[PDB]
């Protein structure tokens, strides 16, 4: 249209529309939704029964190398009736292509972990346990990383408030550094920022 | 007495002439102190030597941001110091914990644990106001040891 | 429930597991009290152990108790070794905290109904 | 080797505990159907044989004894 | 050459027939799978595409072209794992249809 | 076996990273370190801020990078907003984006050479480093931590100067890198201090998910610097170093040649900059100028509202990564559709680069282990991802 | 008036003033007063550095430091002009080389029985001792009971507190024992007749003040501090060497902070289990502490494990 607008391309939008299509064709057992992003990204929605073999299928091939496990993350979504959302991100070395794996779950239902499939998930997989409580299956060493020793909260979900309950202080009553209920000097004034009038036409909801 | 009070103009001068500091590198306020060690604003030989073992310290410096996993380890090193000690904390995250201040796991203040004497403000204090804080500290030593047991 | 469990199946692989590590705590309470160099009586520690197990006895559903098993076992990893430097073990006892009133006439003179 | 030898050792375990049992050192204190305890406190009864006379308690038999006869009986086949 | 570029492997040893066994090693195991999934339809397609250009021509350097892997010893590893891939295709069953459809509104993004 | 925790010791380096050592007499064979000394509550904290207001908390994520961080954020936001940045602005993001690599690759050698215990190459190079912070103060706002890159391109134009200064600076730097060549390369003892240490070269050197150096310098040729573009970054000419074997001394010799590339690129970038503007013109993202927000009516309503709330970002997930001077830099920025973003999960190096210390360490001494760590160039506060 | 929880950063209404407060007793009392939160006004005598370890108890703005001598008047008046209550605990052992040491328990409690009382304070509380009697023993033990009556003329209702001997961490009486590494460990004086007094525990001391500080109605009705169960024995001296297994002084050393072979040695061996008709501790409840549990803490010698 003009300068100062991102020039999109169609070549990568073509092959990523082409490549991911016959992925669901050759495993119609686990794949439940595939979508192409408008900027050359791919999602393969997978029910977590096939958490191991689909990775194991992308672990090796002759048309898809994909042996660079970059990113394990975790996203919570309340009001979904199955809250959490484990999302991978893996890289083909020989092909320069990004693709993500979106696998939902719930809290108490475990997930067969990727421990034999990848050995870069040694510290990433434990993190979701410490922050959410998503108990992955058959991990050789589940422990506590990046949190303090006495928490019971799994803080990165939404019901855990901004401060905890555990504002710490010292006294010379004997020697100890003792815990106490939390007390702030200031509210953290919470604003109200959502302007009305719906700046977006394309993502318009079903109007019910 | 003119005879006895003349003596503490040597001893309370001698302690403000040789300070052997510890530094706790934790966050981005550690890096700027290294440039004070770099010989532009050469920190050595203006009264004060470089790094030193944890035993032989007088002036401890907390720099950066404290977490609850470090609140026990701070007090234990603070016990092992000898008696005429002083605590001086640089960095705006050692005075109220900067921002990160409303977070669930950051020590609010670095004052509810140790008693600190001189507060330098700022995300990084630019190794320009920090020598000014140290000359403030030697200016703070105008105290006396005589006319304390000579009074009471 | 269309969901697979963690370890137990129904209440009988469960309730034998909560009894199981109780002995591991029970020989641990005299073991650590001379180790972490703190000074209370050792029977207070055995009272606080059974304090924790008995309070959560209002569960009639598996894999939640089993979820507490993983929580209960992970406590012993720092405990048998030395990963709680003389504070976290003292954190179990609300010692220097002022007492909550918990009485209606006592609440009424102090507080806007907390 | 005396089968009376493990009879004395078992029958001052229970009253050495200062809890529930009011000098009922009888062989028929049938443990929460006669004697009356907590579900956890049964496991603490089994505990004092590792140090007194020495004993392992390897298996689910601690969930099986339920009477101080069978405690002697499970040490009976253990010993003689 | 004595170093294979990519450090961690060794030129071990002979091209043109170490490969030629391992393609044909897969094709015999490939026939074992029941043919309803298109996994056979593409995997047997590319191996016959590969082995036709593999067998049997000089040199090692010419075989690098028209066979888009790394060096030729690493092209072993391109199909080494693929032999370990296809034998586990008998163990689980991807040719079976879909299982556990999500409850009808989950993959909608704006809450 | 003795279970010493040589870590919390404030023995120079960086008094942190407290770990265990189940050493088998003299060899280690088991190392299980602990992290979490600074967790800081970062990823939870951003969930209440807006886009422009949350921006310096990316800056304080390293200790060193000031323009390579926030390079991984605006480029992670401008894709969502359908904007290419204006062409004068792209020549500055490559200039300061190829000047922070002349801060890591000075600090990544000297601080490694201080744990080892050499004194004089620590003072011989930071005294030359002072000639470079005068740039940061002259252009943006402060000593180090500069909220300078915005989502609307560059904040403001660099003033008169800074072109006969950088050319003055960069024409006298290769003599200083020829100093440390005499200090460490031709020396034998430091070579004897690091040869065949940390030989990790197999496909588990990539199955551990490592980013660059402690990659390609050990073998596998790949980088994000000429297979994936950023800005005007492919229109310059350079090469990428590869070492011979898979040890630390053949990932050390990447960094000498790496600094010999950033001098070429700066001396190539200065010849090609056109005059132009700074910000994006459509002003739903960039603020208007100060001489404009005092005259017209249209300027204030697209000024006063643009600071109460932020932008209007469309929904849909996104992801990117760029070359941090020690690795990749993953940002999986979940957008919701308002002025305040949703989840913002970051991947920093050190998750891979220090979990693989278990493989790398064993079979070796205890004095080896401190010499291992200063080769990966691990900075804490950055392992807070 | 109070507000919210008194965990920290509250108001709680009260505004106290604690003199002395540099020794073992006066420090540990205030460490409760900055927990519930109030305007604690502590003036110190001549010591800027010796209050450094005190500050991290009051949160922020709650404590304040001033200078005063005591023989001056307005320095004891300018500070106390805005408060509600005031306690005092000032005093020490042996006579100074410059002071007078008699009127310090007479005119110095009178110096704050000055316009201080007239200014509008209430619930003024002084300290006593259980053994301070008008009898001819001792030079320090008596002349404390002189202040108990001659200054009792002023402040007609006070509830002056009367403690027994105290044991805590860094006192003098219990640390007089086991600091006797010597060529002979002799008791006082090779006899098990009168030993011992009533060692009340230090948490009970600081708990008695905070209950009485808004009790109400505790003025004039003076109180006594019960000790442990029950009198005590000679076994205490043997109890030391059994389980132990046998601050602004100067720049080098103080020339005279001695063991004082004078009337120091008799001020403790004069037990005087006094009148039980004082209410005085259990009614100001609740204080119940044994000795056998708190003895591990304060004693510290070379074994440290077994
Ligand atoms: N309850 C008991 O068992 C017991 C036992 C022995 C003594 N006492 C007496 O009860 C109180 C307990 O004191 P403590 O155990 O904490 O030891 P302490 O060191 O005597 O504390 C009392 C404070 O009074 C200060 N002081 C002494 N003379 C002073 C003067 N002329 N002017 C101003 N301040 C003076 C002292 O030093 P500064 O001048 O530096 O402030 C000290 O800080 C004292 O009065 C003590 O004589 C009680
Ligand atoms: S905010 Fe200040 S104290 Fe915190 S990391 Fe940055 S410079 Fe250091």
């Amino acid at each position: 249209t003009r300068p100062t607008v991102r020039p999109r391309n169609d070549v990568a939008h073509k092959q990523l529309s082409a490549f991911g299509e016959y992925v669901a064709e050759i495993l119609p057992k686990y794949v439940q939704q595939v979508q192409v992003s408008c900027f050359n990204e791919l999602e393969i929605c997978i029910h977590p029964d096939g958490v191991i073999p689909v990775l194991t299928f992308l672990r090796d091939h002759s048309n898809a190398q994909f042996k660079s496990l970059a990113d394990l993350t975790a996203v919570d979504i309340p009001t979904r009736q199955n809250r959490f959302e484990i999302v991978y991100n893996l890289l083909s070395l020989r092909f320069n292509s990004r693709i993500r794996v979106k696998t939902y779950t719930d809290e108490l239902t475990p997930i067969e972990s990727s421990v034999p499939v990848y050995k870069a998930a040694n510290w990433y997989e434990r993190e979701i346990w410490d922050m959410f409580g998503v108990f992955f299956a058959n991990h050789p060493d589940l422990r506590r990383i990046l949190t303090d020793y006495g928490f019971e909260g799994h803080p990165f979900r939404k019901d855990f408030p901004l401060s905890g309950y555990v504002e710490l202080r010292y006294d010379d009553e004997v020697k100890r550094v003792v815990a106490e209920p939390v007390e702030l000097a200031q509210e953290f004034r919470k604003f109200d920022l959502n302007s009305p009038w719906e700046a977006f036409p394309a993502y318009r909801q079903p109007p019910e | 007495e003119y005879v006895v009070a003349k003596l503490d103009d040597l001893i309370n001068w001698a302690r403000r002439s040789s300070l052997w500091p510890m530094t706790f590198g934790l966050a981005c306020c550690a890096v700027e102190m290294m440039h004070m060690a770099a010989p532009r604003y050469d920190m050595d030989r203006f009264g004060v030597v470089f790094r030193a073992s944890p035993r032989q310290s007088d002036v401890m410096i907390v720099a950066g941001t404290l977490t609850n996993k470090m609140a026990p380890a701070l007090r234990k090193v603070y016990d092992q110091m000898p008696e005429p000690r002083y605590v001086v904390s640089m960095g705006s995250c050692a005075n109220g914990g900067g921002y990160y201040h409303y977070s669930y796991s950051v020590v609010r203040g670095c004052d509810r644990i140790v008693p600190v004497d001189i507060y330098v403000p700022g995300c990084p204090p630019t190794a320009e106001a920090l020598l000014y804080g140290i000359l403030q500290l030697q200016k703070k030593i105008k105290r006396e040891k005589r006319l304390r047991i000579w009074y009471r | 429930t269309s969901v697979k469990p963690i370890f137990s199946r129904d209440m009988n692989e469960a309730k034998r597991r909560v009894r199981e590590l109780y002995r591991a705590w029970y020989r641990e309470v005299p073991n650590t009290v001379h180790l972490f160099q703190l000074d209370i009586s050792v029977k207070q520690g055995r009272d606080k152990v059974r304090e924790m197990f008995k309070k959560n006895a209002h569960i009639t559903d598996p894999r939640v108790v089993d979820l507490l098993v993983i929580k209960g076992k992970m406590e012993l990893e720092e405990t048998i070794k030395v990963w709680k430097q003389r504070t976290h073990v003292m954190r179990f006892f609300h010692e220097t905290e002022a007492p909550r009133p918990k009485d209606f006439l006592s609440k009424f003179y102090v507080g806007h109904d907390p | 080797l005396t089968l009376e030898g493990i009879k004395d050792r078992v029958l001052y375990v229970l009253k050495l505990y200062d809890k529930i049992d009011p000098e009922k050192l009888s062989v028929n204190s049938h443990f929460m159907k006669d004697l009356g305890l907590d579900s956890l406190d049964q496991v603490e009864i089994i505990m004092a044989m590792e140090d007194e006379f020495g004993f392992e308690i390897p298996d689910i038999d601690a969930e099986k004894l339920m009477c101080p006869q069978e405690i002697v009986d499970y040490i009976a086949d253990k010993k003689d | 050459k004595k170093t294979t570029g990519l450090v961690g492997l060794a030129v071990c040893e002979t091209p043109h027939e170490r490969l030629k066994i391992l393609y044909t090693k897969i094709l015999d195991v490939l026939g074992h799978i029941p043919k309803n999934a298109a996994y056979r339809k593409y995997t047997e397609q590319i191996t016959n595409e590969k082995l036709s250009m593999v067998k049997a021509e000089p040199d090692v350097k010419k075989l690098e072209e028209r066979l888009q892997g790394g060096q030729i010893e690493e092209v072993i590893l391109q199909a080494e794992n693929e032999l370990s891939l296809a034998r586990k295709m008998i163990q689980w069953k991807p040719w079976e249809p879909l299982v556990e459809e999500p409850p009808a509104s989950q993959w909608k993004w704006p809450i | 076996n003795l279970t010493l925790n040589f870590g919390p010791q404030h023995p120079a380096a960086h008094g942190v990273l407290r770990l265990v050592m189940e050493l088998s007499g003299e060899m280690v064979r088991k190392c299980d370190p602990h992290i979490g000394l600074l967790h800081r509550g970062t990823e939870k904290l951003i969930e209440y801020k807006t886009y422009l207001q949350a921006l310096p908390y990316f800056d304080r994520l390293d200790y060193v990078s000031m323009m390579c961080n926030e390079q991984a954020y605006s480029l992670a936001v401008e894709k969502l907003l359908n904007i290419q940045p204006p062409p004068r602005a792209q020549w500055i993001r490559v200039l300061f984006g190829e000047i922070t690599r002349l801060l890591n690759h000075i600090m990544a050698v000297t601080t490694h050479a201080l744990d080892i215990g050499a004194m004089t190459p620590f003072f011989w190079m930071f005294e030359e480093r002072e000639k470079m912070f005068e740039f940061y103060e002259r252009v943006s706002g402060a000593r180090m931590h500069a909220a300078y890159v915005r989502p609307g391109g560059v904040h403001q134009d660099l003033p008169l100067g800074l072109m006969d200064d950088i050319y003055e600076f960069s024409k006298n730097f290769s003599l200083r890198i020829d100093e440390l060549e005499e200090m460490l390369t031709n020396n034998r003892i430091w070579r004897n201090r690091t040869v065949d240490i940390g030989i990790v070269t197999a496909e588990d050197a990539l199955n551990y998910g490592f980013s660059g150096v402690m990659l390609r310098g050990s073998g596998i040729q790949w980088d994000l610097r000429k297979t994936q573009p950023y800005d005007v970054y492919d229109q310059v000419e350079f090469d990428v170093p590869i070492g011979s074997r898979g040890d630390c001394y053949d990932r050390y010799l990447c960094r000498v040649e790496e600094m010999r590339q950033s001098i070429r690129i700066i001396s190539q970038c200065l010849n090609k900059m056109p005059p132009g503007e700074i910000k994006v013109d459509d002003a739903k993202v960039s603020p208007p100028k100060r001489a404009e927000m005092k005259t017209s009516m249209e300027s204030l309503i697209h000024h006063f509202k643009l600071y109460t709330e932020g932008y209007q970002v469309p929904p849909g997930a996104t992801y990117t990564a760029i070359e941090a001077p020690k690795g990749e830099f993953g940002v999986y920025l979940v957008s919701d559709g308002s002025s305040r973003p949703y989840r913002c999960k970051i991947k920093a190096p050190g998750f891979a680069h220090l979990a693989g210390l278990d493989k790398m360490s064993k079979g070796h001494m205890l004095a080896d282990v401190v010499a291992i760590i200063g080769t990966q160039d691990i900075v804490f506060g950055e392992v807070d991802r | 008036i109070p507000h919210g929880k008194g965990g920290r950063s509250s108001v709680s209404g009260i505004v106290a003033t604690v003199f002395g407060a540099t020794g073992f007793l006066g420090r540990y009392v205030v460490n409760h007063l900055g927990r519930m939160g109030s305007q604690v006004i502590v003036p110190h005598r001549c010591e800027p550095y010796d209050t450094m370890h005190l500050r991290p108890m009051g949160d922020l703005g709650q404590i304040i430091f001033m200078d005063w001598n005591g023989r001056d008047k307005d320095s004891i008046r300018r500070a106390v002009e805005h408060s509600s209550v005031v306690i005092n605990l000032v005093g020490r052992e042996w006579e100074t080389q410059n002071f007078d040491f008699e009127d310090v328990f007479v005119k110095i409690p009178q110096a704050i029985a000055q316009v201080s009382k007239e200014a509008g304070v209430e619930k003024f509380i002084h300290i006593s001792h259980l053994n301070a009697d008008i009898k001819s023993s001792s030079k320090y033990l008596r002349s404390k009971a002189v202040g108990e009556k001659e200054v009792r003329e002023t402040f007609p209702e006070a509830t002056i507190i009367k403690p027994a001997e105290i044991f805590g961490r860094e006192d003098r009486f219990l640390n007089y024992f086991a600091n006797i590494r010597w060529f002979g460990g002799v008791p006082l004086i090779s006899l098990g007749k009168k030993t011992v007094k009533q060692p009340v525990y230090i948490v009970d001391v600081t708990k008695g003040i905070i209950n009485a500080i808004k009790d109400p109605d505790a003025r004039g009705k003076t109180f006594a501090f019960v000790g442990p169960s029950r009198y005590l024995l000679f076994d205490l001296v043997q109890y030391v060497f059994a389980v132990a297994h046998r601050i602004g002084r100067l720049f080098e050393i103080s020339p005279f902070e001695p063991w004082t072979t004078r009337d120091k040695v008799e001020r403790i061996h004069t037990t005087d289990k006094i009148l039980p008709h004082l209410p005085g501790l259990e009614d100001l409840g609740v204080e119940a502490t044994p000795l056998e549990l708190k003895a591990i803490e304060v004693l510290r010698r070379h074994r440290t494990y077994r």
